[PDB]
């Protein structure tokens, strides 16, 4: 990581990130099983099997009574009015915002009639066949055959005649394992409304997310950066839900598409200089702080940091949120004396004192005199710094005070640079266009 | 484990269509890859012709056209004309192998008719025989169909000792010539009676005679 | 605008090493992931090596795998492939391709460059040898009378035939290499002039050599029979 | 119910409704026991306590996590901090921003020392008791133990000298049992960083949720409500995290009260009117549409349906996202011509063809002259209406064609209503205050 | 300008029945809870019904529950309070109250009404019986004379004892009426007049009884011890 | 289940503080619930005045407050005068019996001098012996402390059969009267020499004697 502070205009670039930004989205459908678990009763005394069919029945219920309400939010994903329906789509991210209006409009379209009989037959034979819509999408069907393969054929012969106590408690022992799967499924699409936030061990174990990014047509590097990154890939997917059809569960997920895995990014971020005086007490300050990216000789520039992640060196943003922006931009970064490109500048009569936090260093100011000091571990109080715009790399610094209010400093160690040069003196009107 | 494969050469007329099929397999085309098409003139790199299936990047004349259906693609021309002589490939992406490219198909517009061929044999010269050495200098050219087979007979005895016979290739003028080249020793050059060269064009065969000394 | 140079092919014996580099211009080089395609004379072509935009992930093709080497350089607008334990058959014409795709399932290499070329085969590089060829009867007379010299043992491919110092182009034709079975090429140049004005008229072929000089020019005189 | 048309305004009224209004939040304080769970060890070869004990220490774990993100997440959700707008909008700050932040001010007061110390030590005894806060707010308090019930005294004896694999398997199942409602908690907090959407089956059992009902200080009407719309209770009602406070977890949740239980309330739904000339080819329309409440002599106005809820008879409004209105403003659905109230209309001289749902009834513009058709069941094209403003009922028609695309009708059956009138024949601009 | 009046009132035999009313004006009477709520003649208030502003919920007190009844009608703007079964110890004033709150924690009844009375006994009515009480020794003399009629055994207390009709209202004053063991009432209000002028000076009072008339006028006048 | 307690009167002088006491139980006040004051002067209904526990409506001079704490509740008075003379009752609510009302207190201003009352006993006439019943008539009023007793005791035998004695009632000037009634047969009423009406004012006696005859 370098960074390079630009004292012409109290700024900072970083200039050593690489990223992976998502385009599109691959889906996924499962179907679960349980078999004909509603005709059998237990009713001979209370026992572990006991205490386990009913909740299995429970579930199935729930589960069943949970499809009439998450249709009433289908019509509000454009525009949520309810506290469910607003608290429940902000934890998916505001980026995501458009892309679960089609994940919904593909639910609808798979679970007509003729589709869902489509999926169950094509998944006769295997436990894993890819296919095609109506609408030419194609689809990565999975099926998952646990308790069905389990109640059906040693378990209706252990309870019969409903007498349901046996001294045989391999058998109990062995019905939770698979009846774990299950009712964790139902317990998160019964809470979150039948659109769950993040993936999660249950709706896709470890084994099957392997196996069902490495058949997604891609390259063979985009392949072997998400298979490192389940983690991120695991919190940016969600999971819609289809239906109960007869005795089995049929959902689907959506996993993310990193379409771009290698490319410059950097981050700038400003603050307020002055160096004015008494009279004309007013100055610049750079609005264009924010994420920087490349992708096909076109940068995107993302405003807000809350809309990028970080994993080390590693990006990870998303292609919908940001605004394109022609490569000339860069120009700024390297001198605001340069007229080929509008630079964006802002001015103000009032200069309040603020702190900027750079991912290496750290930028101060400080302007009606308030004691600002630099701050440490070892050390109660370093120096007292003057003025502002004094750019404090965390190598010589760890913390720093600002009206009795810390700010603590990373331990991330890089190349560190800083560039002289001339600060506007007095207000001057050459570039400012915006506001 | 798996490959593209694709139709060695196509022949068409002018003002008809020409369908040029590549055909995939499982684990290229069948896992929903993109074919695209590269044209290469026969002095030149390669350019793009199609890509992702049915797309036409400016500057193709739109009268190419692709379609891809399960495991199979094809790429149509429309008003073949002359100026498009040239090779064709079709390309992919494969699970194992990383990107593939097809065979490669060259196609032949059949719009020139047949010129036979002009055979030339050059005896051999006084000076090259001074070098213990003996060769013979046999030239073919002005001939479209390039199927030419030389075989070198001496006097009743057809000799398959040192032909070096070359592949067909075209000139400025539209036709194809080739070379055959043969060493003797300068004691088997005057042992024998006559030397010949012949050629054969789809039948059609043109013979000349050389002799040690041919004085009268 | 965009224009790729590459450059570094030449001639080398087998079990040796070779660098070749292209160069790129009129785009950010630093954006774009980049490939090595290869055609051998005559064959179709073959997928080589691949490097992304920062030197993270790296495919080699399974022919090449172990012996082959790509590198990047973001600020000098360059790329390189060094090749080590060359064979025969490592023979081609060297492409650099950038690349693009569409994020999922379409890959393709739009901006192809121009090409060198590499010839790997143990013989050694020899100066040509210069032979006549007299007309003679059944060669003569007709309308027109053919006559030239031959050229042989010359490596690398280099051929001038000059008659009259380039000015003699009416009737003259020059005929391609061959391949004889070890490392050596022929060909053999006429020219088709009429019998009834036939002599010392400037008929002396000019064949220059470029690796080794060996400047060589022969007179072809017609000799009875 | 009742379903009046109004031919004067082409409107309708639906003047049968029940209400419920939340006023205010009950706060309820749980604190679940995991006990000293991270103390013993199980180190011998794979067993069933082997896979339980390590998934339930990698729970508290997560836990502990997820409290260091509630806290970042918090700043941005009681101001407008960084939230910039872009594109793709979550649209918060519609109802939820002025609940969402009273409830972790709330947090804020319990999260601090000293208190978390009086919640814990107040329940030393019993498993219900009500305690006070710092700033005189008085809380329930709930503890659940059954996990620290088993732990402690009849699972650490069996685990000694680290020897976890015995026969006995009635212990191995029986921890499952047992652990099921912790791990359902930590799973639901870590995916919503702290702010979970509603209430769950595993926060607050039925069990507990008729002792935190009937213990509130209420009429003996509003808790009799309450009891039977146990569904819309939870519904409307989210739970907060606090944190990990040794090995406990601890957590509160919110519970609405309902400060109005009875009062009439009303719809009302307009379609454009022009029946005008092609000269002046210009309408008025009532922009008053939305509901109507009554709560103490003065009128609540809700401009859009999405902020209310209907089970039947009973509507669920709130009372933070309603405009008083002055209560004359009924007037204008009895007559126009009365000028006592100015009675909002607006105009506009591109009148469109719109189909308005009634709750009882339906609404159809169409003035173009496109096909616009009255459709069925058993039959597919019954007639072909003229012009529009042409209210027609769910009991006649099952179906209504417009531009081919067709609207259901609801089932519900009841008194449907005409009231005759002149439609306005010119434009006119007696009452035409807003646009 | 909130006004309640309550209506109905009267004099019922034990096991029958009687239906109270209450009609509102001056606010939006369907959007308030009502109650109902009775006072024992000198003792403490205490609830008896309420009713919810839609006819939902009814709660009654336990001391009367299954053997009252409370209604309303928002078209009339009242509501009303069937009883049956009626006993003894349910005479009281009744008062119909509108409700406040605070919406958890707070209730009261802000605007109480006037209040209607109901009697519940087993005697029936019976005109009042009427002696005069003369003037006599010890009751004379001194500064003034006393002198009086005694009303006797007149249940539903009706009482109008104006002497000169209505213009002897100088020394004049009644006290309250006595209840007997039975189901009876009785009372005594004397003039006080001086003693050297006492006679016929129009002293005679009036003595009148509404239910049933009874209207009877006795002379009163002095005689010796 | 629950009950709301209230002392029975409390007495004061003009110009002091009054405190009165509503003492609730564990399920009426300890479960966070209203304490609420009425006023009900002698002959009207009760009107509000502390609601919210605090809180005081438009139109209370200024001199009322009252506060709750735990399970109990209190009411101030500040600057007692004579027309606070009334009924007051405490109010809340209770979790099984819904609405409950206090017991009730009376609040005594002490700001007048005691009056002796004046007693006037009337005997039979004679046409009430007419119909064959004879009732003595005692009257007492003008007293300031009410609370007086009447016993009818005959010659030297207090008799008590037939005695009816009223409550005490204010009379328009500040004051109290009462009656007594007792009947008697005609043979009782000359069967003794004389009868007799005593009255008890605050250990104060006034009797009045009557004779059947009185006469010499």
């Amino acid at each position: 990581l370098k960074e390079s502070y630009l004292e012409e205009s109290c700024s900072t670039i970083t200039e050593g990130y690489l990223s992976v930004l998502r385009t599109g989205w691959y889906t996924n459908v499962f179907t679960l099983e349980v078999g004909d678990v509603e005709n059998l009763t237990c009713a001979d005394g209370p026992s572990l099997i006991k205490t386990e069919l009913d909740l299995t029945k429970s579930a199935l219920r729930e589960l069943r009574t949970v499809s009439a309400d998450q249709l009433a939010r289908e019509e509000q994903i454009e525009n949520p009015r309810r506290r469910r329906f607003v608290l429940g789509a902000i934890a998916l991210g505001v980026c995501t915002a458009a892309a679960v209006t089609a994940g919904v409009a593909i639910a609808k379209t798979i679970r007509l009639e003729s589709e869902v009989t489509a999926i169950k037959n094509a998944l006769k034979k295997t436990n894993e066949a890819v296919s095609t819509l109506g609408n030419g999408v194609r689809v990565l069907a999975t099926a998952v055959r646990e308790l069905k393969d389990f109640v059906s054929k040693n378990l209706t012969r252990a309870i019969n005649k409903n007498k349901c106590d046996i001294p045989d408690l391999k058998m109990a022992v062995s019905f939770s394992q698979f009846n774990r799967r299950f009712l964790n499924v139902v317990r998160q699409f019964s809470d979150n409304a039948g659109i769950t936030p993040a993936i999660s061990l249950d709706l896709m174990t470890d084994a099957e997310l392997a196996r069902a990014v490495s058949n997604m047509p891609t390259s063979a590097g985009q392949i072997k950066l998400m298979l490192e990154n389940r983690a991120m890939v695991r919190r940016k997917g969600f999971g819609i839900l289809i239906g109960v059809y007869g005795s089995s569960v049929i959902y689907m997920v959506q996993l993310p598409i990193f379409g771009v895995i290698d490319t410059p990014c950097w981050i700038v971020k400003a603050a307020p200089s002055c160096s004015e005086k008494k009279g004309n007490y007013a100055c610049l300050l750079r609005e264009d702080q924010g994420w920087y990216c490349q992708n096909a000789g076109s940068t995107v520039y993302y405003p807000n940091e809350k809309d990028c992640e970080t994993r080390g060196d590693h990006v990870f943003c998303d292609t919908a949120c940001g605004i394109n922006v022609a490569e000339q931009s860069k120009e700024c970064n390297i001198n605001i004396s340069t007229t080929n490109y509008p630079c964006k500048v802002s001015t103000g009569r009032h200069p309040i004192s603020m702190v900027a936090l750079s991912p290496l260093g750290a930028l101060v100011a400080c302007y009606k005199g308030v004691s600002c000091s630099i701050g440490s571990n070892r050390v109660g109080i370093i120096k007292q710094l003057n003025k502002g715009c004094s750019y404090i790399t965390n190598q010589d610094a760890d913390t720093v005070t600002i009206d009795n209010t810390v700010y603590q400093l990373s331990k991330v160690e890089g190349e560190q640079h800083v560039i002289k040069g001339r600060p506007v003196s007095s207000s001057f009107d050459p570039v400012k266009f915006p506001e | 484990q798996a490959v593209v494969t694709q139709p060695p050469s196509v022949s068409g007329a002018p003002g008809q269509r020409v369908i040029i099929s590549c055909t995939g397999s499982g684990s290229n085309l069948g896992a929903d890859y993109g074919v695209h098409w590269y044209q290469q003139l026969p002095g030149t790199a390669p350019k793009l012709l199609i890509y992702g299936d049915r797309n036409r990047p400016s500057g193709v004349p739109d009268r190419f056209s692709g379609s891809k259906s399960g495991t199979s693609a094809s790429l149509a021309i429309t008003g073949l004309q002359a100026e498009d002589e040239a090779d064709y490939y079709c390309q992919s992406y494969d699970r194992s192998l990383n990107w593939v490219f097809g065979g490669g198909t060259k196609l032949t517009v059949l719009g020139q008719p047949k010129a036979a061929p002009s055979v030339t044999l050059f005896p051999p010269s006084s000076e090259e025989l001074q070098a213990n050495k003996a060769t013979l200098v046999c030239l073919i050219s002005d001939f479209y169909p390039g199927a030419v087979t030389v075989a070198w007979k001496a006097d009743s005895s057809p000799v398959n000792a040192g032909v070096e016979t070359t592949k067909p290739s075209k000139q400025s003028n539209n036709k194809y010539a080739a070379s055959s080249y043969l060493s003797l020793t300068p004691e088997q050059w005057k042992s024998h009676k006559s030397y010949s060269c012949q050629v054969t064009h789809e039948g059609s065969t043109v013979e000349k005679t050389v002799a040690p000394a041919e004085c009268s | 605008q965009v224009q790729l140079v590459e450059s570094g092919g030449g001639v080398v014996k087998p079990g040796g090493s070779l660098r070749v580099s292209c160069v790129v211009s009129g785009f950010t080089f630093s954006s774009y992931r980049m490939h090595w395609v290869r055609q051998a004379p005559g064959k179709g072509l073959e997928w080589v090596s691949s490097i992304t935009a920062s030197s993270s992930y790296i495919n080699y093709a399974e022919s090449v795998k172990g012996r082959f080497t790509i590198s990047r350089d973001n600020a000098k607008n360059s790329l390189y492939l060094q090749m080590n334990s060359l064979r025969a058959e490592d023979t081609a014409v060297y492409y650099c391709a950038r690349d693009e795709n569409t994020g999922i399932s379409h890959y393709w290499f739009d901006p192809w460059g121009q090409g060198t070329l590499v010839t790997v085969s143990s013989a050694s590089t020899k100066g040509p040898s210069v032979f006549p060829l007299a007309p003679s009867s059944k060669s003569t007379s007709g309308g027109t009378a053919a006559l030239g010299c031959l050229v042989k043992d010359y490596f690398p491919e280099p051929v001038t035939v000059s008659w009259n110092s380039g000015a003699l182009t009416s009737g003259v034709h020059t005929f391609p290499a061959v391949l004889q079975s070890s490392g050596l090429y022929s060909l053999s140049s006429v020219v088709t002039v009429p019998s009834s004005s036939l002599g010392t008229q400037t008929y002396i072929c000019n064949v220059n050599h470029k690796p080794s000089n060996t400047k060589v020019d022969k007179k072809v005189e017609p000799k009875s029979c």
